[PDB]
């Protein structure tokens, strides 16, 4: 077969950053990172990753021992290095087989070449391996497909990424994965002998349209090009027509709340800002509207009733409230689409 | 900022394209404008007065000649129906949709009537069409060492015939030639 | 495809979702499925036509260029069509034209026609060709030069009007004997 | 005869979704219903460089004619190409380029202008604006005069001779002959009266410069053809200020303003009128091409019966027993002189 | 060896919405679709 698929994959010629050992800085991930590592026995040891990686928020440890593994869905405190301080709220404990396997000929020429990839969609993180005694120089060229070992649905936040090292008395190929639209030639065992991007090469997305490994001689119609836009400009009318809210808030004699004077504002522009600089506020509740979205919503009609009140009355008027206000002198609707300022 | 493309939101007429300066004769009520087709044309600055025109952002259709993959992985990229200095100042800016970038040696520049032509070179000689682009212009893989150039095809060999007022030419000798067709 | 619906598999959409609120997504697929075999069988009308246009092209070939010799140049392939023997292909066919097509040719001489006595002479089939230095006559497709007699050539003119007319003498076998 | 018509390259995507993602993203789960629009479109435009090629280019080398014009009192100057015109071009080849008229010429690079159209921006702009363009053809206006001219060179001193094997000449006057001689009346006719058929000749091709100049439209079928294909895509254009039975015919006016998971219903029923509107497109012009290529088969097949020889069946080369038949290059067509 | 057939005029607003208003209303949101159809016909009877 020729499927063809659309997924985070790294790109082919890509960029890949290759560290050494002998401090672990910590590494950005976003939409998934590739991992890649040839050893002799052991140097590394597992992975953390996570936002801002304290006591705070959830995170990840992938720490892999002599027999078997120890993820965990962690909340760890800190170890700036026994690799944790902290399992108050932690959960989801898994091991099993341990992700590296070592075979060597009697000789440690085999360096065993390891290669991870790993992605957070919709939660549900993954782990990708094929274990080989490659040639060994270094990331090398032959393709190799990529065996799935665990599927678990962590479902957490993901942020920074970073991997835990061994003791002692050439690693760190680091790749990132972005949604291109790849083909994966099948063998008839099922085996990925080749792959090839869309993105990559014009003979590559010819490939890719007409999908197949071999393009006769001629001419192909593949895509479109379109010019994306550099700035985007958005205008409106000169209008300014500022509402009485200045009216509203510089007038002396706020009326009292048994004969609160109602304002009718209309046929003007609801600029906010006039609000927000005249008074400090201390209760902004809005119900039928966000307080952040006001400003792109067209009202047919606005009241503004003013009336000064006592402290503990202004958490009085609200809808559905009761009390000698909200009774006999002011009740807010249950239905009220809109906002309150008290200063 | 004009003669750019560049995401307008007009008085909630929102779309793509590129606004200049225009010589329309609007009506002072007058605040759209259009063509046959009813397609948004021309747009009044609700703020200055003015009077611009929208256009398509770059459209066109990206078209690969190529040789068989198993003779060569050389290609050349064909831009339908654009002037080949907009594709380059775009590219410069890097604000082209493929992402794919065929290299520019400046060799490999093309302005035809079907657009530009990246990746191949001009040669003044006249051959046999091998793989059609358009108007009059015939592309295929050449040693110089191996490349691919673009031509104009050769309509044939230039021949003349030898007309008189008592000159006659008659075959003393004929072939038996057996055609197939399909 | 899934047309814009909860899943493309039919027995598991039905089987994922009870009756009453399964059978939009049921017109869904239906309709997308029944567009596109509608283009599917509009699109094989069109090649049907085609290849219909293309066999009846072929009978007619078949018939004139194997059946007798058709006088339709380029129509039984190029040059002088001789006889085509038709060969059976997978869902078509395939012919052989036989052409005769000439070889090697030299300019010799021409005249519209020959005077010999006050009266024009025109070849009854074919050129009068001049090697050089003698008159002759001969076919249109192949050179085979003949003695000019009275046979090869019908006599009516007046050896006046005739444009480039040139002089020799012709020959006739009666007045020998 | 019409040889072939504009070839257009009509994009689905951003022809119905113009830049919306999430449009594309619906669009995608309609299957490959573009990649067919797609191969339809290049293929009819394969054929119709085919069909060209086929009616004209029939001869292999180009010949030219000698460089004196006196062919037995007979007159060629108004089908010969003209030296000094720049074109190179018949008189009679610049009245048919002069009475058609294309709105879409298509090797304009309109692209550059539109911005500076002025006015209201016209039916190619107007295309370009919402993913329509128009594929330029092969053989240019121009060398295809080329080959009526080598056509024509060939067939007034060589007979019919090069359209069988190599080019012998044969001075026109017994060539004349000749073609007297098929029909079934004796050369001497015509060596009695060539003064009297040259200068009917010449009346005669005279007289057809002017029918053409002062007729309304005897080019009537090529420009049904322009016209035709024009309104195909204007109705095409149009189509998409239609509601289509949602809130508006501005899919990003209904982005703009409703919600994905509401305007998704819109957004889709404006896919299946879009969609729907360039299936009927597409069908109607297969069904143009296929008629288009009957004729253009015809057209070759006329060509090389009466051009390259003499014609036996009757009526087939114009009305009257038939002598021979001069081509001319038209747009978009053939012109025969028979 | 047949030459014409029977020529047809089919007629949109009849033949989908017989006598609605409400009914032809909502098929001209469907934009000049069906002109194409009655140019189509008369081409057709024409063309016979
Ligand atoms: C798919 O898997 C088959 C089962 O192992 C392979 O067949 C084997 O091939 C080996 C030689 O490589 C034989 O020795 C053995 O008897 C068996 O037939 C088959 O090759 C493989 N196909 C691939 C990898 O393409
Ligand atoms: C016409 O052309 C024939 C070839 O197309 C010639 O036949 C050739 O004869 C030579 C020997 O003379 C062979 O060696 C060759 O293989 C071929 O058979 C033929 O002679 C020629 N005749 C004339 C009169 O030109
Ligand atoms: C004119 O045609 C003549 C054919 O009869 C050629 O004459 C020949 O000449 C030889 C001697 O050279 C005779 O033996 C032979 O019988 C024949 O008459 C002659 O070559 C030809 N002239 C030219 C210029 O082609
Ligand atoms: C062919 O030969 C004729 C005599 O047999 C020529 O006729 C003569 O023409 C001259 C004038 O040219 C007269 O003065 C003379 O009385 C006789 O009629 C004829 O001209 C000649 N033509 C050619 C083309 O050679
Ligand atoms: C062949 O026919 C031409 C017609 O286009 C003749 O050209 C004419 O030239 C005169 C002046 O020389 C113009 O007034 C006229 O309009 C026309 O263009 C040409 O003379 C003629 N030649 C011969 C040899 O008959
Ligand atoms: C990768 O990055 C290096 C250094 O930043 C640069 O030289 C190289 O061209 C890059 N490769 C690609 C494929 O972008
Ligand atoms: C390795 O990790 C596993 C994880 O369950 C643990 O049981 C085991 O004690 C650890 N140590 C060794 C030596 O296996
Ligand atoms: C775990 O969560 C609880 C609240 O559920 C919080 O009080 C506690 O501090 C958290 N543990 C940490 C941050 O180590
Ligand atoms: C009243 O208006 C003046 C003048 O603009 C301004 O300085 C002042 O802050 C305003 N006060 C209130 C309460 O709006
Ligand atoms: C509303 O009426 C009261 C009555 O005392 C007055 O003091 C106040 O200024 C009025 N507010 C207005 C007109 O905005
Ligand atoms: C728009 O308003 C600003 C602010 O007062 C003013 O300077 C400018 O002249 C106005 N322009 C138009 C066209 O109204
Ligand atoms: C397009 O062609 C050239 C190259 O860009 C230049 O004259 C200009 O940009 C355009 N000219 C015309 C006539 O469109
Ligand atoms: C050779 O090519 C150049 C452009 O590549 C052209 O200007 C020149 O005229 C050509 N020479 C000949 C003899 O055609
Ligand atoms: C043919 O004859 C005419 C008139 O007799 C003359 O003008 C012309 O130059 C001649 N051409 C040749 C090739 O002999
Ligand atoms: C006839 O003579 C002309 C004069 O140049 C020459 O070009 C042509 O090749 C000759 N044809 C032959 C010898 O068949």
């Amino acid at each position: 077969v020729l499927h063809l698929t659309q997924d985070l994959f790294l790109p082919f010629f890509s960029n890949v950053t290759w560290f050494h050992a002998i401090d672990n800085p910590v590494l950005p991930f976003n939409d998934g990172v590739y991992f890649a590592s040839t050893e002799k026995s052991n140097i590394i040891r597992g992975w953390i990753f996570g936002t801002t990686l304290d006591s705070k928020t959830q995170s990840l440890l992938i720490v892999n021992n002599a027999t078997n593994v120890f993820i965990k869905v962690c909340e760890f405190q800190f170890c700036n290095d026994g690799v944790y301080s902290s399992a108050n709220n932690c959960t989801f404990e898994y091991v099993s087989q341990p992700f590296l396997m070592d075979l060597e000929g009697k000789q440690g020429n085999f360096k065993n070449l390891r290669e991870f990839v790993f992605k957070n969609i919709d939660g549900y993180f993954k782990i990708y391996s094929k274990h080989t005694p490659i040639i060994g120089r270094d990331f090398p060229q032959g393709f190799s497909a990529l065996e799935p070992l665990v599927d678990l649905p962590i479902g957490i936040n993901i942020t920074r990424f970073q991997t835990l090292l061994a003791l002692n008395r050439a690693d760190y190929y680091v790749g990132y994965l972005q949604p291109r639209t790849f083909l994966l030639k099948y063998n008839e065992n099922g085996t990925i002998t080749d792959a090839v991007d869309c993105a990559l090469d014009p003979l590559s997305e010819t490939k890719c349209t007409l999908k197949s490994f071999t393009v006769e001689k001629g001419i192909y119609q593949t895509s479109n090009f379109r010019v994306q836009p550099t700035e985007s400009i958005v205008r409106f009318p000169n209008v300014t027509n500022l509402c009485p809210f200045h009216e509203v808030f510089n007038a002396t004699r706020f009326a009292s709340v048994y004969a609160w004077n109602r304002t009718r504002i209309s046929n003007c522009v609801a600029d906010y800002s006039v609000l927000y600089n005249f008074a400090p506020f201390f209760a902004f509740k809005c119900y039928g509207v966000s307080p952040t979205k006001l400003n792109d919503l067209c009202f047919t009609n606005v009241y503004a009733d003013s009336f000064v009140i006592k402290g503990n009355e202004v958490s009085q008027i609200a809808p559905g409230q009761t009390g000698n206000i909200a009774d006999y002198n002011y009740k807010l609707p249950d239905d009220f689409t809109g906002c309150v300022i008290a200063w | 900022v004009k003669n750019k493309c560049v995401n307008f939101n007009f008085n909630g007429l929102t779309g793509t394209g590129v606004l200049t300066k225009s010589n329309k004769k609007f009506l002072p009520f007058q605040q759209f404008g259009r063509d046959i087709v009813d397609t948004t044309d021309a747009v009044r600055d609700p703020q200055t007065l003015e009077i611009l025109d929208i256009t398509p952002c770059s459209f066109g259709g990206v078209s690969v000649i190529t040789p068989g993959t198993n003779t060569s992985n050389q290609v050349a990229v064909l831009y339908q129906g654009v002037n080949c200095t907009e594709v380059s100042v775009a590219i410069h800016a890097d604000q082209l949709t493929p992402t794919w970038r065929v290299y520019s040696t400046g060799s490999n520049v093309f302005q035809t009537r079907a657009g530009c032509l990246i990746g191949a070179e001009y040669v003044n000689n006249s051959y046999e069409c091998d793989i059609p682009i358009g108007a009059g212009i015939c592309a295929s893989y050449q040693t110089q060492s191996q490349s691919i150039i673009a031509y104009t095809m050769s309509l044939g060999a230039e021949n003349s015939v030898a007309y008189s007022n008592n000159s006659i030419a008659i075959p003393t000798n004929f072939t038996i030639s057996v055609t197939t067709e399909i | 495809s899934k047309f814009g619906a909860i899943s493309s598999v039919l027995n598991d959409i039905l089987s994922r979702l009870d009756p009453p609120e399964a059978e939009v997504q049921i017109d869904r697929l239906i309709t997308g499925r029944l567009q596109s075999l509608q283009t599917y069988v509009t699109q094989q009308l069109i090649r049907a036509a085609e290849i219909r246009a293309s066999a009846n092209l072929a009978a007619t070939k078949m018939s004139e260029c194997v059946l007798g010799q058709s006088k339709r140049v380029d129509f039984c392939g190029k040059g002088y069509h001789l006889m085509s023997f038709p060969q059976s292909a997978p869902h078509g066919v395939v012919f052989l034209h036989v052409t005769y097509v000439p070889a090697q040719e030299k300019n010799f001489t021409t005249a519209p026609a020959i005077c010999h006595d006050g009266k024009a002479h025109f070849p009854r089939e074919g050129v009068f060709v001049s090697n050089g230095t003698h008159w002759f006559v001969t076919q249109r497709n192949f050179y085979e030069p003949q003695i000019i007699t009275t046979d090869n050539t019908f006599v009516s003119g007046n050896c006046d009007v005739v444009i480039g007319i040139v002089n020799n003498t012709v020959y006739d076998p009666l007045q020998l004997e | 005869l019409p040889v072939s018509m504009t070839k257009t390259s009509v994009d689905c995507t951003m022809y119905i979704c113009g830049d919306s993602t999430e449009c594309s993203n619906l669009l995608l789960q309609y299957g490959s219903f573009c990649t067919q629009l797609k191969r339809a479109l290049t293929g009819i435009a394969v054929e119709q460089d085919k069909n060209t090629q086929e009616v004209f280019a029939q001869v292999k080398q180009i010949y030219k004619t000698p460089p004196i014009k006196y062919f037995g009192g007979f007159n060629f100057s108004q089908i010969l190409p003209d030296p000094s015109k720049p074109s190179k071009r018949s008189p009679i080849e610049d009245l048919l380029f002069n009475k058609v008229t294309l709105a879409d010429a298509g090797f304009i690079k309109q692209y550059g202008d539109c911005l500076g159209d002025i006015a209201a921006r016209d039916l190619i702009c107007a295309q370009k604006f919402n993913g329509l363009t128009v594929l330029p053809p092969l053989l240019t206006d121009e060398m295809i005069a080329q080959y009526t001219s080598a056509l024509l060179a060939g067939t007034i001193t060589s007979g019919w001779t090069f359209g069988a094997g190599p080019a012998l000449q044969i001075p026109f006057p017994m060539q004349m002959a000749y073609r007297f001689n098929g029909i079934g009346v004796t050369q001497n006719v015509l060596y009695e009266n060539q003064k009297l058929i040259a200068n009917q000749f010449n009346s005669a091709i005279g007289k057809i410069q002017d029918s053409l100049f002062s007729t309304p439209s005897a080019l009537g079928k090529l420009q049904d053809v322009v016209n035709h294909n024009a309104q195909a895509l204007n109705t095409l254009v149009k189509q998409l200020s239609s509601k289509f039975g949602a809130i508006s015919s501005v899919l990003n006016d209904i982005l703009s303003r409703l919600d994905p998971p509401e305007a998704e219903v819109q957004i889709d029923r404006l896919i299946t009128g879009r969609l729907q509107s360039l299936q009927t497109y597409v069908t109607q012009q297969l069904i143009r091409a296929a008629e288009i290529r009957a004729s253009a088969n015809l057209a070759a097949t006329k060509m090389s019966e009466c051009v390259l020889g003499q014609s036996k069946r009757v009526d087939f080369c114009g009305k009257g027993y038939h002598l021979m038949s001069f081509p001319q290059s038209a747009p978009h067509g053939v012109v025969f002189l028979h």
